[PDB]
């Protein structure tokens, strides 16, 4: 019988795959998000003007999603593998039913299924029109033509494929829970993430300071807006995604009614657009070097 | 000839709720464009896949309609002689619309012979025009959901992959940006691969090879006959959802239908939960046994063969076990808690800002449920239970059922009180107090469910009116014109006095009575609902054929009342033919066209009758005093009606001999009394001005 | 000519080398930092003595490195390559050699010297004993045995090769700047990091908000603390690196003094080491797992 | 039998400063081993190489118990207790060396003795070298090093250092450059290769234009270069190094190297035109904030201190008005220079870049060398200022910075010295006897608090109660600078202990007291001295009216003791050399002893009693600047 493809080699032959693509292997950015979509090569990357392939695996903590490590396929923080292509090329399903098949998946003896949904991030002002892409039943991507993000139209178009990896694992692997997942070399998830996942929950539910989240997230926004002021794009985007984990860490403590909920992504959804706003700015204020690498790279 | 042509638009795949829209507004704009572009054809076929729109044109007529043009010149004494020939003038108007004089036809025109020269004036051919008419039919369509391609910013279903444009063998070479036009269909994104399409008719076959079914009836027809096949063969009783088969039919290419099983144990969780998951979510077709009862085995459709087919089986089999220990844990811990638990959080979920939270709006309810029994009539028992169900019915909403699966709202709530110890009955009433479902649905089969859905709503209504959250002809966020309509629906099904007239002040008064927290400009907020829920009213009666003065004659009442309403209705819709109801229609309107202009006021009626100049005046006088001596809310709407119109030969004899519109100021004031009070007695049934008489 | 590697490629080697040696792939770890010794699948897992072979690549934000963009080998951040093997196997120079080999480095070609550099970090505690590994004069690689990591005793000891992948990759890719590093697909570093190197460099010098500052690094302490007096020590140790980046930002800014910088650190090697104590503590409360299917993947 | 050993030790790459004692110590355990297991030999030889250390025993004794069990019982210990100046934890193990042990070779001839340490037990197996070459069998004890000469490693460390060596000429003279060598430079090379090949890279033209200073330190401290200088010195671009490799793609190890000095270089050549920019004011000006430490404030006021203490120290000491007005200028700006990146990037170049700097701005160079020399010395045995300013300068600095560290408790300890204040004070001991000053390190205290008065309070509360213990602490650097010149413990507790505690006054008179030892004459003068001693301590006189008086006198041994004591104030006078002082006191040795014989100081009349104390009082306090003689035990 066969062996099954553990996270190390699914990671590996995905990047493979996209790297022969076109697509350039970055890395996970050093903050705390909730989906991939909130790293700059996403983010930033799909607005304006410059061409853009990338492909990187994503650490997504969801505070609320964290289930003390009964539940094995939700969790408080999960691995999400983000495709972002701009302009999106025509024969992108193309691509994606190739690298499905280099996992070792043969379309003819599984059902795969593409079924719309709306994609939006509203803190983000992020909207996107698309799949869930489902296998024998159960989503394992999310595939999107992103139309307005930060709240600005996008041009050219870009593709994003977000692969959740906990859910893909467990199917190739064949197994009912996430820790008994070979990550690799034969090395359990649990025996790894279990403390993880419990410590986590415990923090998120039953253990963070309150006014500490609100103090953190006003002051926070405060310095974002100071750099967006004299501009300073990363570090003020940094500033908006602590803030908008602090919010989620707000939603699974208990603190946000749904009133203030409102008012909060509104507070973040400005943060987004006055980013994009700056960065746009100085971009073309600097004559855009990927459009002269395209014209290179056609020529 | 009689060409067949072959449009195709291959996509990305789409959504079941368009699939079958989009061809047919496909097939709109095509007809749209044909008669605009003059065109003649014998038929249409439609094809839908989940990734191609296609319309099949057969028997197309090879050309727009020529302008055959016929005019008409001078008589045939005029144009030709006695020796018969041509004169000059039929010369002149034959050469003037090009042609000679060998093109004129006689042609008699009311007893005189004119020429007719019928010039040909070509139209046009089928190239050209489907050119421009695939460019438009493109450009319009609209769609729920929007579209964006790199440098081409443009709303669509999906991205648009490949066209087919083939007549009869032909090619249509035209190209969408950067997309050309070819005749390279493509198959089965699993088992088949392009294919190319030699004549129009063909291209459904072709499809066949690479086992794509594009006849959406012939693909239904397929999928009902295995899922009948597997009832017969395993003595299952599969009962269908069409809305599923219509999302089914619109997302698969090549059905092969399966089933699977699943755990006996999940049978102890109820089969309103096992149906909405599966169903909603899963689009899983449950099974029941020959006595109805639920089955353990769900079926599904792949878009695929009959290979390997148990490993797709196993994979939705994951799903669904997953999906089914979810609802399994949130059914046992929902059990673990009392329901004072889930009543007091309650108070924190925040039904609005300006409002307040749910749980006050349980508390105002209640006393409404309460009120309403009183009103209504019912029984110690009914009261007791409508206010206990009032007291907890909103519970089930912080259940883990409801957080899992929110159409389950109500049910749940039904479930758990019957498990709590708590009255089937209350439990029912809460189920009950959602209803209906739609403007198409079920209503209440139980009186207290009843009320409490009326309460329910009319606080709704009520309180978001009072905040200003007034919906817009269009928009309207919460629902709440379905709400009211099925406050209309609840009330004619069941038939209860309920005037909107005096609603407000009934609220208001037992607010002020029990909890004044909601109490400041809470009736002068119900006064504009008193000016809303006629709209609804009249909406449904559109919807009941009813004619549109017989709508606004009872509408126009003073009581304001929804079932005197829907009675006096009845009345007036079955009354089209009566011989003296006409000449009553006729004076009253009359009569009610004088009283608008009267500028009296109308709380001093009394009648003074040493203003009479005749004696019909002390007639009628006689006959309206001993009229109201029985005129009271007190009478069914029919004697209203007969007994104020019976006396319209006094009516006519007033007109007739005493004149109303009097040069002295008193006498005419107290013809106006004694003729407004008649309009108000009248008013109760509306404004028969409203009748159109014929 | 033969081709130079691009940075995708150096990565992808360096990965699938190692795990032919039994690494596991670990993504870096998303919180700002300053190397990847402190990241969590370095720090946390090598104490204990539960076996842990990763290896993982990391962006390094270093405040007080940032040039502006001008000089092309001190950026604001740079990233590195870590290999961490626990306990350590006889043949790791053995593999070392080896991993330059498949980096189209031929040993026999090149000199290479391991000059002796006892690797010190004071703020988590850290201590260690090895080379600085120079490639034809260039210093390309740290290789190090922990000693003492968290004021602790480390047993197994772990082994440590930090790859600079800047400046390892300017050297492979023979380019005289960092900025002119063939990326990945043909892409210059320089391309993407240039507005953020000039964006952070202004944030941390001229820019911050220095009470501001103050208060996040007081609040991550007081917070740091409280979570480890529960015992929940991911988040902590979280905490405890928002501490350490807060004490880069500051001390970049032009805020600490000789003598508040070693308080700094005191606190930060306290908070460091009783983390460490936790984490040991709560791992021998679950048996050590990785222990019991470590040995059990053995046979 | 006189049968050969052979015992090597191959481990993972050690740090080279440190690879030839370690070895060295393994010569001396083997030796005391073989001494301890009562073992004959004839000669123990070793190798060395960063990856391995070796023994050969020669001529070794084939018994005591036969020689293959006792060298198992030993060798192991002998690996083991082996002592580094530091250790590491191996793999699952807190066993503690300086690298892993990798492979073990312990052979007798032909046989293989088994000694066991960790994971490796021990074969005849070797490993040549790391890149071009291979494992190989060890046949016989004496082949050894041959055999490695197969695998491209040459074990012996003293031909391999003299092959670098013969390598460097050979390119010294293919040139016509002139390289100079450094010895730990060359000893770190020697132990940092198995089998070297000398390589020459070159370097831009236009870096030329900057000080030699700059280049030596990044090629010799950071690159390990060999700077290439001409007949004339001047400096030429190129630079040398040694490749752990054959004559194989020489060229391109040779180009790499070349591409990082460059590199190196541009960094240097950039702050050099970068520092140049500012004037001196504004570094001066700059120097407020930089604290010079927490508790004791900013390096600016700490100059303008230095300033007030050279001032004064050219009035006492006699300098030209042109040496003073430079001293004074040089005291306002010497410390200037601290505040740049060219000494962030190069810390070894702080103090002579500010030299530099300076005298490019068109000053009075005397001043940089003072700026330069305010450093030295730069180690235990380093060089000392060649100029009176820069002595002056070095020594002003180091005041400060003991009183204060001092003031704020920091006293080193006997393995934690954190600001080099032991060296400070051997360097300023070390200056003083190159110069040759009356140095008062007993009333310092009062000399700086007074003066921070008469300025600058703020430095005035304690200051001087931690100053008394500092007069203490260059007393045992100059112990300890008389025990590293193996002087006798008694004429260091006699210099010592002496009231003066001036430092030429120590040197002085330990130099004369190490020379007049010898001398038969010298012990009944130090007796004599020594019983005046003991009999003056206990006297209650004040020691402001010691007048002797000559009618008091019983004899006159008394009478003329008193005459010479009185003509020897005349002559003994603070203007003397030691020799004279010591030949003039000793003389009158006869005179005391034969005082003591006569005159009985015991003396039943009080007052001729004082007196006599008196006379004798006097010749103490002249002895007292030899210091406390009675501290000389002569035997």
């Amino acid at each position: 019988m066969s062996k099954k493809l553990s996270v190390q080699e699914i990671i590996l032959t995905l990047q493979k795959f996209w790297s022969d693509q076109g697509c350039m292997l970055m890395q996970s950015y050093d903050t705390e998000k909730g989906a991939g979509t909130m790293s700059p090569y996403t983010f930033l990357r799909a607005i304006g003007p410059e061409p853009w392939n990338a492909a990187y695996v994503e650490p997504s903590r969801r505070p609320a999603d964290g289930r003390y490590g009964e539940n094995p396929n939700r969790l408080y923080q999960h691995h999400q593998f983000q495709v972002v292509m701009k302009p999106s090329p025509e024969n992108v399903q193309d691509l994606y039913l190739q690298s499905l098949e280099k996992l070792g998946i043969n379309p003819l003896e599984h059902d795969i299924r593409f079924v719309e949904d709306n994609w939006e991030n509203p803190s983000m002002g992020c909207a996107g029109v698309g799949w869930e892409v489902w296998l024998d039943g159960m989503e394992i991507s999310q595939f999107t033509y992103f139309q307005q993000v930060g709240g600005l139209e996008v041009d050219p178009v870009t593709s994003e494929i977000t692969y959740g990896l906990e859910r893909l694992s467990s199917y190739i692997q064949d197994v009912n829970s996430v820790f008994d997942l070979e990550w690799g070399d034969g090395v359990k998830y649990g025996d790894i993430f279990l403390e993880p996942e419990f410590e986590n929950s415990k923090y998120a539910f039953e253990d963070s300071n309150e006014e500490l989240l609100l103090m953190l997230f006003d002051e926070y926004e405060k310095e974002a807006k100071r750099q967006i002021k004299n501009g300073l794009v990363h570090p003020a985007y940094d500033y908006c995604l602590k803030c908008s984990h602090t919010f989620n860490l707000m939603d699974a403590r208990g603190m946000v009614s749904v009133t203030e909920r409102a008012g909060y992504l509104d507070r973040i959804r400005n943060m987004a657009k006055s980013i994009a706003k700056e960065f746009v700015a100085q971009r073309e204020k600097r004559g855009f070097p990927l459009l002269k690498h395209a014209q290179e790279e056609t020529k | 000839m009689a060409k067949t042509y072959l449009l195709e638009i291959g996509l990305e795949e789409m959504p079941a709720h368009v699939v079958t829209p989009s061809v047919l507004q496909l097939k709109e704009r095509m007809i749209k464009f044909l008669k605009d572009a003059r065109l003649d054809f014998e038929d249409v076929k439609t094809f839908s896949t989940p990734r191609r729109l296609t319309v099949q044109v057969l028997g197309l007529a090879d050309k727009q309609a020529d302008v055959k043009k016929e005019v008409r010149g001078p008589a045939k004494k005029i144009a030709q002689d006695a020796d018969g020939n041509w004169t000059k003038a039929a010369i002149g108007f034959s050469k003037g619309q090009g042609a000679s004089t060998d093109d004129i036809v006689f042609k008699d025109v009311k007893g005189t012979p004119y020429v007719f020269v019928q010039t040909f004036t070509a139209g046009k051919t089928a190239a050209e025009v489907l050119t421009g008419g695939i460019k438009d039919v493109i450009t319009k369509m609209n769609f729920p959901t929007m579209m964006k391609w790199s440098t081409y910013s443009f709303k669509y279903i999906r991205p648009i992959r490949w066209i087919v444009s083939l007549l009869d063998d032909e090619v249509v070479p035209v190209q969408i940006l950067d997309v050309a036009a070819g005749r390279v269909s493509r198959g089965h994104r699993f088992l088949g691969h392009d294919v190319e399409i030699a004549t129009a008719a063909d291209y459904e076959a072709d499809l066949a090879s690479v086992q794509v079914v594009a006849d959406a009836a012939k693909r239904k027809a397929t999928i009902r006959e295995q899922i009948a096949a597997l009832a017969n063969e395993r003595d299952w009783q599969i009962k269908v959802n069409e809305d599923l088969l219509e999302e089914v039919n619109n997302l698969v290419e090549y059905p092969t239908a399966f089933a699977g099983d699943f755990d006996t144990k999940y049978l102890t969780i109820p089969d309103e939960v096992l149906i909405t998951s599966m169903r909603d979510h899963q689009r899983f077709f449950y099974v029941t046994d020959a006595e109805d009862n639920l089955l353990p085995h769900f079926v599904s459709v792949r878009n695929g063969n009959t290979d390997h087919l148990e490993n797709v089986a196993l994979g939705n089999q994951k799903v669904l076990t997953a999906r089914l220990e979810d609802a399994a844990f949130f059914y046992h811990e929902d059990q673990q808690h009392s329901i004072q638990e889930y009543v007091e959080r309650l108070k924190k979920v925040s039904f609005h800002d300006k409002i307040g939270t749910m749980y006050e709006k349980m508390q105002r309810v209640m006393i409404i449920s309460d009120f309403l029994a009183d009103r209504f009539g019912l029984t110690e028992t009914e009261k007791n239970q409508l206010h206990r169900a009032a007291q907890i019915y909103k519970f089930d909403l912080v259940t883990g059922m409801v957080g899992e699966f929110p159409e389950l709202q109500g049910v749940m709530g039904d479930k758990y009180a019957v498990l709590k110890g708590e009255d089937p009955a209350v439990g029912q009433a809460i189920r009950e107090h959602y209803m209906p479902i739609s403007a198409d649905g079920d209503l209440p089969k139980s009186k207290v469910g009843a009320v409490l859905a009326i309460a329910d709503k009319v606080d709704s209504i009520t309180s978001f009116f009072a905040v200003g959250l007034t919906p817009s002809g269009s928009n309207d966020p919460f629902a709440l014109r379905r709400q009211a309509f099925g406050i209309v629906r609840i009330v004619r099904e069941q038939g209860w006095d309920f005037p909107i007239r005096q609603l407000e002040a009934d609220i208001q008064k037992e607010l002020v009575a029990h909890d004044a927290t909601y109490n400041l400009d809470f009736e002068k907020q119900t006064a504009p609902v008193a000016d809303f829920l006629t709209d609804r009213v009249k909406q449904w009666f559109n919807n009941r054929k009813i004619r549109y003065d017989i709508v606004d004659t009872v509408i126009k009442g003073s009581r304001q009342d929804i079932r005197e309403m829907f009675k006096a209705a009845d009345v007036l819709n079955a009354h089209q033919d009566d011989p003296q109801f006409k000449d009553t229609i006729e004076a009253f309107t009359r009569l009610l066209r004088i009283t608008a202009k009267a500028k009296l006021a109308a709380d001093d009626l009394t009648v003074d009758p040493s203003l009479f100049e005749n004696e019909a005046e002390q007639h009628l006088y006689d006959a309206v005093l001993e009229l109201q001596k029985q005129f009271t809310p007190a009478m069914s709407m029919e004697d209203r009606f007969k007994a104020l119109a019976a006396l319209r030969p006094l009516i006519v004899d007033y007109f007739e001999q005493t004149m109303v519109m009097s040069k002295d100021e008193k006498v005419r004031d107290n013809h106006l009394k004694q003729l407004l009070t008649i309009a108000q007695m009248i008013n109760v049934m509306g404004d028969l001005n409203q009748l159109i008489v014929k």
